[PDB]
């Protein structure tokens, strides 16, 4: 699936892949994640 | 690691080898030799950089092994790729699927990329709330906002499954949901995840971000788009039939409304068809009309044939063309190479290949070259090369290509020995 | 538009008032004769009385055949819908060869539609039935709608109550309403009631501008094939028609019949006005006899456009026949159907002139000596060489730092680049 | 806790290199691009 | 294998560590110039180095051409790519004749993928929704209890997965198989409709790497067209009629680009292999002109072309005659490798070869008559002779073929000479 290039046209976009590719998450954030494992009023 | 592109005919090509003034150097960027169609090729390749005149046709022809090719593939990486450069052989024209007509008219619109910006105000941001009237909540590492929800847009939150901690981004201008994936936190780790599961960082600065995007495509893209309801699958499967007139001038005249506002750019490419004496009449009467064109774009050829008889028709002309189709273009002539060009094409081959050879090895191989033919001497050259790594050398040497010349025959050989037994083989 | 092409020079005929060609203008320079004829040819296509009437340029490569057919377009204007063809594109791999002719055949006859509207549109501020004794009875219903320009209150049928409800149109929303159904149509809110914090796109849309009720005329142009392609397929069945290849089909002469009839319904109500044009056939010779042989009965017809062919082929023989030769590679019975043309070799100075409006069109600078050098060349050669060794010859001259060409670099350029005879005595040697 | 703390490494590793995998790939032409390239 | 074919003896080219032919060996006698120079062009192509070289194998019929391209594929293993064609294979009806030459270019070019495959199986003890599912898996080694991501509840409801059922999960794609039932609960009824599977016996969470090689037509025909697609127009194409179709320059150049990216990672190796070409003379010209450019790629593998005709005419051309039937423009591009006659004593050899690798006994005098047969007629005559006379020996009660049945057999079948001297009386 890593080669399937049309199932990507329904599910993805240029704009939104670069997104993808620089938000992904990198290792050390899985790491702190792992080790570390708002009351509305109207004013 | 061996990737999916290696040593080929053309690899050692890296660009024409010209200077700012076109003056072509000696053993430059790969071209050895052919100084007079280096600077007809650079000044074609100006012509295609500059962009103005549309339609101009030039017919790269000489002799077997002069580097028609070589000088094709040195234009076509001297331009950058930015610029469109489709290079297919005459035989790709003869289809089952579209008339030759067709075919031609795709290789044209192939070789003329149009640059479309556009501007779109998306909101992107991770989900914290949703409360089924609707309210929705969004955050960044920077804010915090909360919207209501109309009617199409909660019954699109409810189908997309949107749920809190996913990342999404919805587009103002049409009021679409993507969901770009899910933020991994403490209690978001499983043992198993779902194929369509993406993990992804809490977007930065504001939700409502104004975007400014460029997408690259070209005139038949565009044509296969607006083909059909699904056409786009066309552009894999290439089963695009003959596109309809109405749809080629309406794309057209779209293409030049989007340049006079602004919204696109066009990039005049090339269309280089080698071996140009497959195509038959009709395919020339075509071109000659195809290249009157103002979204034609410069149109290179290459053939090496003499004056032969047009494919469809009994009549003969210079190079496999009619007049009317080589008084529309100009002729750049390749010229027989010399000893010393022979000697330095072998080792900027060597070079590429990574081949070591004695000078002894230089001399012996250009002269079978030059008796023989270029092609044959370049194969040589790794045929020698493999026969000295099993004899665990380091360096072909002469008695190297003795071996493989007595291995591997020529065509003057070969034919030689097929005519003393000519009474075995068949059909002669 | 931008981009310069062969033929971007070509303005028009440069006719006078009295029909007689001037000796250079409009881009065009010489083939007075011809122009002339060309002239007559044109008025012919404007006074739109007749049908099928056939033309053949004829003559010699590079002698402006197409230029001419391309000024006859330039001088019917846009309105007039001209269909350049070439004669290899008639072997399709969908249709039949007559099919594609007859294709081309009308989508060079145009059609105007006239459509004529009227709308009351505005933002809805009031839906009050209007209720009364029964001759709870209604015999109105007000909608008050607000434009930018002011408000109006329109008594309306009872019956648009139906429509409202399945609209769901409310005070706040945007509709219009057409004059003749009184369906009314539901468009969204109004922008003056969205606010930043809800989302919503297709729901929104600002106040209409103008007056409440409006007459909106829309004009369209369409060609009869056109209609032939849109009544041939209609846009689950759809599902696997779109789904599947839509190849080009053999429309029958029964729609073609049916679409003529609603066309002249059309005109006899005043709706539709029609237009027709050319269809310019260049490389005719590359038809087959097959082609030419429908084309005598197409040119027959009461429908035909005015068809312009180019043939240079001379003594050929015709394409589809064994060792049947004819004059220009067109059987004689389609050239008793057509006027020919005649077009003649450029003296050397009107060489010069086309070079020099060449350069003029493509920007260039270009010196007198280097002017009399390359119309010499031209002289020799070819007309079209002496042209396309202008751009190259500028971008040497640029190269070498000169704003204009100079003598030496069209030298230069000449060496570097030859013609179609200099490589045929290249192959002979 | 050695073993456990393993496999949660290893998991990670996993999780790491699928997530890459998948946010590496673009779309050859992507939703945007037919839409603007469509005719009214 | 089991039924023995017309290349069944040749195992490989014979070659010493030297790289010179041995006189007989590895199921190959003689055509010792010609076994060396494909020894060379074995090296040429494990070597990865190079593309789109081409050689072409020449000589009369008979001469081992076709065997010794075989044993070029038996010299590189199962591993490298050898995709053959004959040239009277390019007249497809669905697609152009460049397509077809394009296609097996592409299936020459072998994709050695390297994964580790993660899979949870077992019974299913519990299935609870809770967000996350919570799954127990029970195997012979034990019972595991995991947290699935919400997004397999849809999976595992489509497959309708109930306790007491033995799937497994994929832990990179999260695809649910349901395999059946466990057959513990094969008395739970006397008659059901169900397909009970056993208890898988390894651990629940299981792990594998394994390699899988692909070429880049496979690639290229699954980009061709979506597939596994639940929406109505994917699943419309799944009924539809399949057709092959001018995969585009665009979507190639596309895939060439991720394995690119793939094979960086490392997770991906090429493995460029060979395209043999046998009677290439049946190409046209439209089919030479672009094997020019073809080969001139740097994708394109090391082509070997067969040809045994003499200097005939190239197909859809009138009267234009080039050696071999192919231009000469496309023999520049290639190196030609010289098949001779085969000498009696060779032929005899062979003929051994045969009947030994077809299980026939045969005495000294029936080889000696064979040979002599075959140099009267053609080897490939004597060599199918074996069979038949090895029949008739049997029939007669014996096991070794005498020359009383070769004879026998001799005047029963008429060579091709024969009959055609027959007809021309
Ligand atoms: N100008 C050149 N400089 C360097 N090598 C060349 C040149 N021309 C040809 N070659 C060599 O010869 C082969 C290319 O010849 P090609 O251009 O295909 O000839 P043709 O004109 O018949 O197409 C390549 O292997 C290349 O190494
Ligand atoms: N009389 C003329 N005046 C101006 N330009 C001309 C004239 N004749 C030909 N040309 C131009 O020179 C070129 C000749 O090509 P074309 O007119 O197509 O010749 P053909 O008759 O062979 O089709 C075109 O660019 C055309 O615009
Ligand atoms: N060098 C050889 N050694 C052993 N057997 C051979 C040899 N060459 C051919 N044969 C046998 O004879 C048959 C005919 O040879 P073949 O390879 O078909 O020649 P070609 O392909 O040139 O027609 C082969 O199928 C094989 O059984
Ligand atoms: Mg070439
Ligand atoms: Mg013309
Ligand atoms: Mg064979």
């Amino acid at each position: 699936s890593m080669f399937d290039l049309i199932g990507l046209e329904n599910k993805i976009t240029r704009h939104e892949a670069e997104l993808l590719s620089k938000k992904k998450i990198p290792r050390k954030l899985m790491e702190e994640i792992s080790t570390s494992a708002p009351a509305a009023a109207k004013l | 690691v061996t990737r999916i592109e290696r040593i080929g005919a053309h690899s050692h090509i890296r660009g024409l080898g010209l200077d700012d003034a076109l003056e072509p150097r000696q053993a430059s960027q790969g071209m050895v030799g052919q100084l007079a169609a280096r600077r007809a090729a650079g000044v074609v390749l100006e012509m295609i950089r500059e962009g103005k005149i549309a339609g101009r046709a030039v017919l790269i022809a000489g002799q077997p092994g002069t580097g028609k090719t070589a000088i094709a593939m040195g234009m076509a990486q001297a331009l950058g790729p930015d610029t469109p450069f489709t290079a297919i052989a005459g035989s790709e024209i003869f289809s089952l699927e579209m008339s030759k007509t067709e075919a031609l008219t795709q290789a044209f619109r192939r070789s003329i990329g149009v640059r479309i910006k556009e501007e779109t105000e998306i909101i992107e941001g991770e989900v914290v709330e949703i409360q089924i009237v609707g309210k929705l909540t969004l955050k960044t590492t920077e804010m915090e906002t909360i919207y209501d929800l109309g009617t199409k847009m909660i019954e699109s939150l409810t189908k997309d499954k949107v749920q809190a901690g996913d990342v999404i981004t919805i587009d103002k201008a049409t009021g679409k949901i993507s969901k770009l994936g899910r933020s991994f936190t403490r209690a978001r780790d499983y043992d198993a995840m779902g194929s369509q599961t993406k993990f992804v960082q809490c977007p930065d600065g504001e939700l409502q971000k104004r975007k400014e995007v460029v997408h690259t495509v070209s005139l038949h893209e565009i044509d296969v788009i607006n083909s059909r309801t699904q056409g786009f699958l066309a552009l894999f499967s290439g089963d695009t039939g003959e596109i309809k007139s109405e749809v080629r001038e309406q794309i057209n005249a779209k293409v030049a409304e989007w340049r006079e506002e602004g919204k696109a750019e066009i990039i005049p490419g090339v269309l280089f068809i080698d071996e140009v004496h497959m195509l038959d009449i009709e395919s020339f009467s075509f071109l000659n009309r195809a290249l009157e064109s103002d979204m034609a774009p410069v149109l290179i050829m290459a053939t090496n044939r003499g004056i032969t008889r047009i494919r469809g028709t009994s009549y003969q002309s210079p190079h496999g063309i009619p007049i009317d189709l080589l008084d529309r273009l100009l002729i750049v002539s390749t010229t027989p190479y010399s000893e010393k060009d022979t000697k330095q094409i072998l080792r900027i081959r060597c070079e590429e290949e990574d081949v070591e050879m004695s000078e002894d090895a230089y001399t012996v191989l250009t002269r079978i070259g030059l008796e023989t033919s270029l092609r044959y001497a370049i194969q040589l050259i790794t045929a020698a090369s493999l026969v000295c790594r099993k004899r665990k050398g380091t360096e072909v040497q002469v008695d190297d290509i003795k071996r493989v010349y007595s291995l591997f025959l020529d065509e003057s050989r070969s034919t030689q020995y097929m005519k003393e037994y000519q009474d075995a083989f068949l059909f002669n | 538009t931008q981009r310069i092409a062969s033929h971007s020079h070509v303005k028009g005929l440069g006719l006078d008032e009295s029909g007689l060609a001037k000796q250079a203008a409009s881009g065009l320079v010489g083939q007075e004769n011809a122009r002339e004829a060309c002239g007559v040819i044109v008025e012919l296509i404007k006074s739109k009385k007749m049908a099928g009437r056939a033309v053949l340029l004829a003559g010699p490569p590079g002698t402006g055949k197409t230029a001419l057919a391309l000024a006859i377009a330039q001088e019917l204007g846009s309105k007039v819908p001209f269909c350049p063809m070439v004669g290899s594109e008639v072997y399709s791999t969908e249709i039949k060869k007559t099919e594609v002719l007859m294709e081309n055949f009308r989508r060079a006859i145009g059609l105007r539609i006239k459509e004529t509207k009227e709308v009351y549109e505005g933002e809805v501020t009031e839906l009050t039935p209007c209720e009364t004794e029964n001759p709870k009875t209604i015999s109105h219903v007000i909608i008050g709608l607000k434009t930018a320009k002011g408000t109006k209150q329109l008594k309306l049928d009872p019956s648009i109550f139906e429509s409202l409800q399945k609209e769901r149109v409310e005070a706040g929303d945007v509709i219009y309403i057409e004059a003749n159904s009184g369906a009314v149509k539901r468009q969204g809110r109004c922008d003056t009631y969205a606010t930043e914090f809800d989302l919503e796109a297709e729901e929104y849309v600002p106040l209409p501008k103008g007056d409440v009720h409006k007459k909106k005329e829309i004009i369209q142009d369409v060609t009869l094939h056109d209609l032939d392609v849109a009544n041939a397929r209609p846009q689950i069945l759809s599902m696997m028609g779109q789904l599947m290849k839509p190849k080009k089909t053999e429309i029958t002469d029964k729609l073609r019949g049916e679409i003529n009839k609603v066309v002249n319904k059309y005109i006899d109500q005043g709706i539709a006005e029609l237009v027709p044009g050319v269809l310019f056939v260049d490389e005719v010779h590359m038809l087959d006899i097959e082609c030419f042989t429908y084309l005598h009965r197409a040119l027959e017809s009461s429908i035909a456009p005015i068809v312009i062919f180019a043939s240079n082929r001379g003594n050929c023989v015709i394409r589809g026949t064994e060792d049947i030769t004819s004059p220009h590679g067109i059987p004689l019975d389609l050239l008793d159907r057509v006027m020919i043309i005649r077009t003649m070799l450029y003296t050397p100075q009107e060489m010069k002139q086309i070079i020099k409006i060449r350069a003029q069109t493509e920007g260039i600078n270009i010196s007198e000596e280097a002017l009399n050098h390359l119309g010499e060349i031209g002289t020799k050669t070819t007309l079209r060489y002496s042209v396309q060794l202008l751009t190259p010859a500028n971008l040497l001259a640029k190269i070498n730092g000169k704003d204009s060409i100079e003598k030496e670099h069209v030298e230069e350029i000449s060496e570097l680049f030859y013609d179609a005879k200099s490589s045929a005595k290249i192959l002979a040697d | 806790q050695e073993e456990k703390t393993r496999l949660l490494k290893e998991r990670l590793d996993q999780i790491y290199l699928v997530n890459e995998r998948r946010c590496s790939q673009a779309p050859v032409y992507g939703r945007d691009l037919l839409r603007i390239c469509a005719l009214p």
